RNA sequence: CCUGCGCCCGCCGCCCGCCCCGACCCACGUUAGGGGCGCUUGCGCCCCCAAGGGCCCGUGCCAUUGGCUAAGCCGGUCCG
RNA sequence: UUGUGGCAGCCAAGCGUUCAUAGCGACGUUGCUUUUUGAUCCUUCGAUGUCGGCUCUUCCUAUCAUUGCGAAGCAGAAUUC
RNA sequence: GUAAGCAGAACUGGCGAUGCGGGAUGAACCGGAAGCCGGGUUACGGUGCCCAACUGCGCGCUAACCUAGAACCCACAAAGGGUGUUGGUCGAUUAAGACAGCAGGACGGUGGUCAUGGAAGUCGAAAUCCGCUAAGGAGUGUGUAACAACUCACCUGCCGA
């Protein structure tokens, strides 16, 4: 019921955005993240020759007018993804088993072993963009790094629910592998 | 809805973006009418409501079976051309020699075999989906739908179209030299004849 | 980015009705729905928006304008000749024309076609030819 | 009125309707998926059930009580003597499902094979390929053959050889009517199966070349017949105390009062035995060939 | 045209009683679709405002108010009075409309939507012309900017009359807001 | 494979029966966008609404007696 | 029809060694069900074979066990919702 | 009578005794009562297809991952809930800096107190003033058996709508 609702974003030197029709296309020093915007029903207009990509929603609710700031904090994702890009942490906490995790191939995977004891072998693959390396400086960490904050965020989700604890009373046996530094490097 | 009230002998639909119910209704009177309809594309057909109602909506139909003998039961269809055939067949009396007469008329494919393919396909208005659906209301493919309920020839469909579209595209290109070449023509006529058509210069655009 | 806005002093063709055919200019709206649209023949008056299609003009006014002067700025920008010969406004005025052929004009013109018929082919033929 | 004690239900509702099989010759309802990287193989034969013996083995299973010790198990013998590839077929992907695109023959068929042909073939002319045969002895015939071998090559998904028994060689068989089926050749491109099917027309296979010592096969065919057969022994239901007024060996009850209808669940007395079945993962034991 | 919709003045008092040769007139500005229905309701008012039955009353004048200046757009508040499922309720409203007979019609239009109301059950207390400056609801006050500017973002595609309806069409409809 | 006195195919001699009455027309794709054309390959130009268009001797009693005939167009037939 | 029979809700005084709501839930109150019985007498008295078991099939879920889960006064094992 | 398509009364009408149009179907619900026909127009009810009649012109509301919902009688749904969404009513805070979020911050007569084996406030906890100030209850749990700081309402710093 509202006329005109819209918000803009800029857009650093470094990087170019190309969207057509609803596709935002980003390119940048380390790589390019492109994303499908079809569904949202919006106007996309970079101005000033590309540095601020402005969204607009013409006689949007107040349900369509929240898709304004979605788009808008996506986009951002994937201009930093870009430029300085993500990178999640995971401890190892576990009380008396040690979990030995193992690459599968070129930091495209991972093997956890012996968690709660158990025989079975976890296996878990990374998403395009992710690579996995067990951090060489603290006691127990899986560090993962990628261009996109949504498949390195998979990734992440992947390895904690490939660890849940099942029978057991959970408040105690806390065993499990989970996201400490959520931040984007 | 009347009928089209059209001499052809026959009107190939390409049912791509149309409404099942609303492209089946308007199909359904031309055939009481007395016209010949060919639909292709009905893999392309769309409904409202997303995949997920509609698959609900499929599979309270696969219940729907002869106790004593489910061989006699209803007859459920996987393609998506007799999806579109029992849709139709459901808005016509078939029990009547008449609407047995109009289903006859009625022929639907998946794609566009020949000779459909070098054949003009008109569209329904009233059934597209840009002027009957608001764009963010769920809908789905009855493409999609076949194939989540059993439909094993969704490949070979996508296969055959692929080829077809490429073939008619080099086609576009070929008619889109010979429409310039004919336009420069026009010019080139249209000066060597001077006043002598000057009765079509109020007439033309 | 678009072409055409519902705003101040946008020229709209009436779509819908028994008054198809004529331009009207936008000069204040009262909702998401109705606009107030005055022309230089009519009585400035409230029609919905489903029955109007924006065109590509415009003229340079103020809100609710005085006749004169949305008489003066109609002529001062040339709307109706700009609407007359672009070819959205002239499909219109042909296809008028086009119903007012008498039998005798249609014959004539049946035998226009077909000598400019002629001439298509067999210039086509020498482009076809010539080229290899 | 529910029933007061619950047992399973008596046969399976699976290998309905339980009628004869409308085939002696077992059919192939599918082929293993085809691994292009492979190299052209065939997928079946024809063999012929012998009889049974039995053997004893000694077995090597770790963690089985039967390790380090002895086992006599049944066996079956079924004679398998080479296959004769006389034809090439070829398939093609419609919206419909597969379809026969075209098909060429070898020029030279036995008598055999070509009783296949035939329901009295003593009283007829034996035509069967006589005219057929002339399109390999005049140049524009042979390039009609050749030029067939170019479409399936060109448009086929699907290649499959004709092959024939040698029924004669065995004669505890009393049959001359040689048995024929169709064959997929998996592996391959189609350019590399038509080459493998038609190079090799005329010619033998052996049952080495298909299957291998160990391996787990499928086996295809029709069971015993048994005439008509009444409901204890088709369907294995229980029988009836002995003082029972008409009968012991039926089912007291058909169904309830609704629906009014008997249901095609329910046991009934007909055809027993001639049915069509496929039965997995028969291992093989050892391999004969003659020499 | 026609407004579904019509404001009367109406007109009227007691029977002169063997006392009271002069009892008091009173008057209303009544909404009614015709002057029948319009005497109609002033009898309900004075029935169970004033006490005066029609049976026992005079009808005196009843005129018809039109808007003065049609052909601008004026902000309108309305106060009604109104009865739910439940109780009775008090409503005040925003409108737009070149006439004020106009924003009467979206009125029992908007009560009959956002509050499945109907209009027997609707009474008006006050009308207005809300000069803008001092317009309340959010959806009246947005359309207060000189600078309007917006798309179509509906936009019906149809013929300009059923003579040139079809059932079939070559290529799909064009459009662009 | 295709009936030894049985059938099949091809040409013209047509006569019925049948349908029809100009029984003319292939882009994909989306519609908060797209289309044609040039040159930075993206920018300009022009067009975007309905096949509401184009095409076609479209004009001879389903069509007068004979001859002639360009260029152009449509059919049958030959071959590729 | 639903008193009675059976299942289920809402509020929350209290229990739950402290803590209304882990698990319960008084005094009150709202329903559902149609394997009970009662109430009725609409159908059938020129007849619809009237208990139970045996036999066989099918259907429901208001889920006992079996699969996947959520909670706990869940340490484990067991148990409960 | 808990009720019942139950039993018994009062006024009127209907069915029974009556076809016809509508409510898909029905004795009594809605319209309407009738010779055999032609033409016109209606009532109830309707106008996407079945099915005669608009995919008509307008304005809003609804999005159902429960078979969304869709016909007087009529073929139910209740108490009770929802930060789904859309409108209203009564109050409030706001540039004198509001709400959110993050916190250095909650200090002084003051453990005069309240437990004579424990508590400006911190197992616990009767309760009323005052000192400072843009300011902070002689503290319901901030958790330290106990003077230590973040997490309440009460003011400050950060934010600017
Ligand atoms: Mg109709
Ligand atoms: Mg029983
Ligand atoms: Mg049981
Ligand atoms: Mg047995
Ligand atoms: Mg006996
Ligand atoms: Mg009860
Ligand atoms: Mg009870
Ligand atoms: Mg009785
Ligand atoms: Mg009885
Ligand atoms: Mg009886
Ligand atoms: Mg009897
Ligand atoms: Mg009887
Ligand atoms: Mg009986
Ligand atoms: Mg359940
Ligand atoms: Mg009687
Ligand atoms: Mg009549
Ligand atoms: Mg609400």
């Amino acid at each position: 019921k509202t006329i005109l609702a819209s918000e803009t974003m800029e857009i650093p030197e470094e990087v170019t955005v190309k969207v057509s029709a609803k596709m935002i296309s980003v390119t940048g020093p380390r790589g390019t993240l492109t994303r499908n915007f079809k569904h949202l029903n919006l106007d996309f207009q970079l101005q000033e020759g590309g540095r601020k990509l402005k969204v607009d929603a013409w006689f949007g609710t107040r349900k369509t007018m929240a898709a304004i700031r979605t788009a808008i904090s996506h986009v951002q994702n994937l201009i930093t993804g870009v430029t300085k890009g993500f990178r999640y942490k995971m401890r190892f906490v576990y009380a008396h088993f040690p979990i030995n995790a193992s690459i599968t191939a070129a930091n495209r995977g991972i093997e956890i072993r012996n968690f709660l004891g158990e025989k079975k072998v976890r296996k878990v693959d990374m998403l395009d963009g992710v690579t996995i390396l067990r951090s060489e400086k603290v006691k127990d960490e899986i560090v993962l790094d990628g261009n996109d904050i949504e498949l390195v965020s998979r990734s992440a989700a992947l390895i904690n629910q490939k660890c849940h604890v099942k029978n057991k009373d959970i408040r105690k046996f806390l065993d499990g592998i989970y996201v400490s530094d959520k931040g984007a490097i | 809805v009347s009928g089209s009230g059209v001499c052809a002998k026959r009107v190939v639909v390409d049912a791509r973006h149309h409404m099942l119910g609303r492209l089946a209704s308007i199909v359904a009177k031309e055939l009481l009418n007395g016209q010949r309809v060919v639909v292709v594309r009905c893999e392309e057909i769309c409904m409202s409501g997303g995949l997920v109602r509609q698959k609900m909506k499929y599979l309270r139909f696969l219940r729907k079976r002869m106790n004593t003998k489910p061989s006699h039961g209803p007859i459920h269809f996987r393609a998506p051309a007799k999806i579109l055939w029992r849709t139709i067949r459901g808005m016509i009396p078939h029990k009547t020699a008449r609407g047995e007469a109009a289903l006859a008329r009625l022929k639907a494919y998946e794609g566009v075999p020949p000779p459909y393919d070098r054949t003009k396909r008109m569209v329904i208005p009233d059934a597209l989906k840009v002027l009957r659906l608001q764009p963010g209301h769920r809908y789905c493919l009855l493409g999609q739908l076949s194939k989540e309920v059993g439909w094993n020839y969704a490949d070979t469909i996508r296969e055959l179209e692929e080829k077809r579209k490429e073939k008619a595209k080099v086609s576009y290109d070929r008619r889109k030299q010979l429409a310039k070449l004919r336009v420069k023509a026009e010019k080139a006529a249209e000066e060597k004849l001077g006043t002598q058509l000057e009765i079509l210069a109020p007439i033309k655009y | 980015p678009f072409k055409r806005f519902v705003e101040i002093g946008r020229v709209a063709l009436v779509n819908y009705g028994k008054d198809y055919g004529r331009l009207v200019v936008i000069v204040d709206v009262v909702d998401q729905n109705r606009a107030l649209v005055d022309a230089p023949d009519m009585v400035r008056c409230q029609m919905n928006f489903k029955r109007l299609s924006l065109t590509d003009i415009k003229i340079d006014i103020k809100r609710i304008p005085k006749k004169a002067t949305l008489i003066k700025a109609m002529e001062e920008a040339d709307v109706k000749t700009k609407w007359e010969n672009s070819s959205w406004g002239k499909k219109l005025i042909v296809q008028k024309k086009r119903a007012a052929l008498n039998d005798f004009d249609r014959f004539k013109v049946m035998l226009a076609k077909i000598k400019r018929g002629g001439a298509i082919r067999q210039e086509l033929a020498k482009l076809k030819k010539e080229v290899a | 009125s529910h029933r007061k004690f619950e047992h399973p239900r008596h046969g399976s509702l699976g290998f309905l309707p339980r009628k004869r099989c409308s085939r002696h010759r077992g059919k192939v309802k599918s082929f293993p998926k085809d691994d292009q990287q492979k190299p052209c193989h065939l997928t079946a034969f024809l063999g012929y059930k012998a009889g049974m013996t039995h053997i004893v083995r000694e077995v090597e299973k770790p963690g089985s009580k039967l390790h380090k010790k002895e086992t006599c198990e049944a066996v079956t013998i079924i004679e398998t003597p080479p296959l004769v590839i006389v034809g090439l077929v070829a398939y093609v992907k419609t919206p419909r499902g597969l379809r026969t695109l075209n098909s060429v023959w070898a020029q030279h068929l036995s008598e055999d094979v070509r009783r296949r042909f035939y329901k009295n073939w003593c009283k007829s002319k034996k035509k069967a390929f006589t005219k057929y045969a002339l399109k390999y002895d005049s140049d524009s015939g042979k390039k009609e053959i050749q030029l067939q071998l170019e479409k399936m090559k060109k448009y086929a998904t699907i290649v499959r050889v004709i092959a024939h028994t040698q029924i004669r060689k065995m004669k505890g068989l009393k049959q001359k009517k040689a048995h024929l089926m169709e064959i997929q050749i998996n592996g391959g491109t189609i350019a590399d199966k038509v080459d493998y099917g038609y190079k090799f027309f005329e010619k033998e296979v052996p049952v080495e070349a298909v299957f291998q010592k160990d391996e787990m096969v499928d086996i295809i065919g029709v069971t015993k017949g048994k005439g008509y057969e009444g409901v204890v022994t088709r369907w294995g239901v229980t029988r009836l105390p002995r003082k029972t007024h008409r009968g012991l060996r039926k089912v007291a009850c058909i169904g309830a009062w609704h629906p009014a209808r008997v249901s095609y669940t329910v046991a009934r007395a007909g055809q027993n035995g001639y049915h069509h079945r496929t039965e997995m993962n028969k291992k093989i034991y050892k391999m004969g060939k003659s020499g | 045209v026609a407004f579904r919709f019509h404001q009367y003045q109406v007109v009227g008092r007691a029977l002169p009683t063997p006392g009271d040769e002069q009892p008091k007139i009173y008057r209303m500005k009544l909404w009614a679709t015709n002057e029948v229905r319009a005497k109609s309701k002033f009898w309900y008012f004075l029935r169970k405002l004033k006490k005066v039955k029609k049976s026992n009353g005079q009808m005196l004048a009843i005129n018809e108010i039109f808007e003065k200046n049609p052909t601008t757009i004026k902000n309108y508040g309305i106060w009604l009075r109104y009865q739910s499922r439940t109780g009775y309720h008090n409503m005040y409203k925003e409108y737009r409309d070149t006439t004020l007979n106009g924003a009467v019609e979206q009125m029992y239009t908007e009560m009959a939507s956002r509050h499945r109301v109907r209009s027997p059950c609707i009474q008006i207390i006050k009308t207005a012309t809300v000069n803008f400056k001092l317009c309340k609801r959010d959806n009246t006050k947005q359309f207060h900017n000189s600078k309007i500017k917006f798309p179509l973002v509906y936009q019906k595609v149809r013929p300009p009359t059923r003579k040139l309806k079809t059932t079939y069409k070559a290529t799909r409809p064009n459009l662009f807001m």
